[PDB]
């Protein structure tokens, strides 16, 4: 975030595995893997999407 | 020295749950969520640990200069949330824990101070002179919940009555002041100091396991306790949101599913 | 001796489970069903223990004289049962074993043979000159099932052909032999020995876990044998109740809920 030290907010930031309708709001999101970040605490936020497929190797 | 054999008659920071994450804490009578313990039943209960453990958003708020408060029902407000409402509406006893996050953030021109409060067998007034005549659609609202009056607005209709509560806000909507409503677990949002608040609250009741659908076993009630300004701008609005995450969660009685008629 | 580095150069009675209770049995491979170890995975898994693995009844079918045959589709039949179909629909991967349970009951003047066969990966054929044209709602027909035919009818239809399976009763609807069906794992029921058949089906996939939406792990296929007869009489008809109990079921993926539209 490369905002002015005076702003203020909150992001919310999700992962969806396959399977179901892309989400459209942060209802369906929220139901995924999903981590809050909060600006004006911390400028940089980091989210790690871990492995989780039913092959063994994805293609490219 | 007794003489009957009865006794009677003797003289007398990121916290991460299931897949959310969230970045001091409330807990609610120094007790932690906790199950059932082999010494305390009534059949195999189930107990989701990942798929109703997690942090569920509610719909946002918005606080301005006239707001008067806002309340919920637990576990009322999660009765549509993922697995959670399935496994409630599916099982005839349930119990849990909870735990709740209120997130609302502003500048540092900004003033005002927010009250949270968890309150156990929160009960409601009516709006009518008729005695215990809210009906069940009113009495649960949902995620929406409801919102405090300043004043006592009596239902004129005679025809179609409401059945409605009218809770006041200087008297907790029970008719009980305001200012010792700290005696309940609480949580003071400050905004030149914080900006959010965390209470975990466990299970509480006189029985060990009860039904979830009839029975709501706790309510939480964000009132200000100071009006909201910024700078000297006539109307100021500000996002209030809620998260709330189950801990500790069992279900027995399975059989076919309730759908409670909601209007 | 070998000279390349890499390998592939190298020259070469009641049964009760959950709370349900059904009053021999053939174990598939001879491998019982068993949860996913740790030597063999790709985030937490969600594990129901009874509120998923217990007895569903499907809808009874009628057996009579001009009868050829019914088939079955999992984890597809069980798409809408209780919080199994719940659990499928909310996780992107799924896991499970069956147990399949045939009933039909006559008298000792009835006579007839019913044959049970479980099919791995068990894919059926078109209706139709054009190849592997399908739909998928014809492919997943649900807990109704399908029957099968003693000729093939190709679809005349140009502007709105049906897309449908036309299996073939002699030839197993997928251009085999019935006889050797057997191969499969089976079983047969004789109105004048037993009156009920279990087969015990355990997870089989070339992956330790898939999704249960896109691809179906077992079909169940019945088929009369021998013609259904009762003295005399020129009509007879019985019924046949099909029941199934998820075993060790693991899912994981958890998001929001698939809604698959068929028609």
């Amino acid at each position: 975030f490369c905002g002015s030290m005076m702003a203020t907010g909150k992001i919310l930031v999700a992962y969806a595995p396959p399977g179901a309708q892309p989400p459209t709001s942060r209802k369906e999101a929220m139901l995924g893997t999903h981590v809050i970040w909060d600006l004006g605490l911390q400028s940089s936020c980091t989210m790690v999407v871990p492995w989780i497929s039913n092959v063994t190797y994805r293609q490219t | 020295i007794n003489y009957y054999k009865d006794s009677a008659s003797n003289a007398a920071l990121q916290l991460t749950i299931g897949n959310s994450t969230i970045t001091n804490s409330v807990v609610a009578y120094g007790r932690w969520p906790e199950f059932i313990r082999d010494d305390e039943a009534n059949d195999q209960p189930t107990e989701p640990d990942v798929a109703t453990c997690r942090f569920y958003t509610l719909d946002t708020v918005m606080w301005g200069k006239e707001s008067k408060g806002w309340w919920w029902k637990l576990p009322d407000a999660l009765r549509d949330m993922g697995l959670f409402g399935q496994n409630m509406y599916y099982h005839y006893l349930g119990r849990s824990g909870y735990t709740v996050h209120v997130q609302c953030n502003a500048s540092k021109f900004h003033q005002g101070a927010l009250g949270v409060f968890a309150i156990p067998e929160y009960c409601l007034a009516g709006d009518s002179d008729k005695q215990r005549y809210t009906s069940y659609a009113n009495a649960n609202p949902g995620e929406k919940g409801g919102k405090f009056y300043s004043q006592f607005n009596r239902d004129t209709a005679v025809t179609s009555p409401k059945r409605e509560f009218c809770p006041v806000d200087y008297l907790l909507g029970c008719g009980v002041l305001l200012g010792n409503a700290f005696v309940y677990p609480h949580q003071i949002i400050n905004l030149r100091t914080n900006n959010s608040a965390t209470i975990v609250l466990p299970y509480v009741n006189a029985m060990a396991i009860d039904s979830m659908v009839k029975h709501n076993n706790w309510g939480i009630a964000i009132l200000p306790l100071s009006p909201l300004d910024f700078a000297q701008e006539s109307s100021v609005e500000i996002p209030i949101t809620v998260t709330i995450a189950p801990m500790c969660s069992e279900f027995n009685g399975l059989r076919n599913v309730t759908a409670p008629k909601f209007q």
